[PDB]
């Protein structure tokens, strides 16, 4: 089974830094 | 431009996360408030969106590398079909924070598939 573009983004990115982002993101939504 | 370009890839992250998250969220039988879930399906969809924009902006670096290797067995759209494959590898494992352009890192991912496709029909 090939890696799938998750498996790929977890090799390089750690759940803390996804956080932050995801977060970077809410924001710009809600600005407005 | 190499700027819209990590945005892009920011873009593409965090549609990723906001997809696993919402998968496991749903794993362990919890679900989000509706405010949030809408929020999260948004950076889903905006996630796509920008993975088929990358995709979309890098096409044509495709073509101009499948026209070095035109009339040698393979056919153009055939040269064409694998660089794209070889195209969206590279977007799947392009790492923005590195600082190198993706155009630039997604140039080798576009020849390898091409040129293994080449030597394997034959």
């Amino acid at each position: 089974p090939p890696r799938t573009h998750w498996d790929m983004l977890l090799e390089r990115r750690s759940i803390e830094e996804l956080e932050e982002l995801l977060k970077e993101r809410l924001e710009l939504i809600r600005s407005r | 431009n190499a700027e819209e370009e990590v945005e892009l890839a920011k873009r593409i992250e965090a549609g990723l996360y906001a997809t696993q998250l919402m998968t496991e969220l749903s794993e362990r039988g919890e679900k989000l408030p509706a405010a949030q879930r809408r929020d999260m399906m948004w950076i889903c969809r905006d996630g796509d969106r920008a993975k088929n924009h990358l995709l979309e902006a890098n096409l044509r670096l495709v073509v101009s590398l499948a026209k070095r290797y035109t009339g040698r067995g393979m056919a153009f759209l055939d040269l064409i079909q694998e660089g794209n494959l070889g195209l969206i590898r590279a977007v799947e494992k392009f790492d923005y924070t590195k600082g190198y352009k993706f155009s630039t890192y997604a140039t080798w991912w576009i020849r390898q598939a091409i040129t293994r496709a080449m030597a394997d029909q034959a």
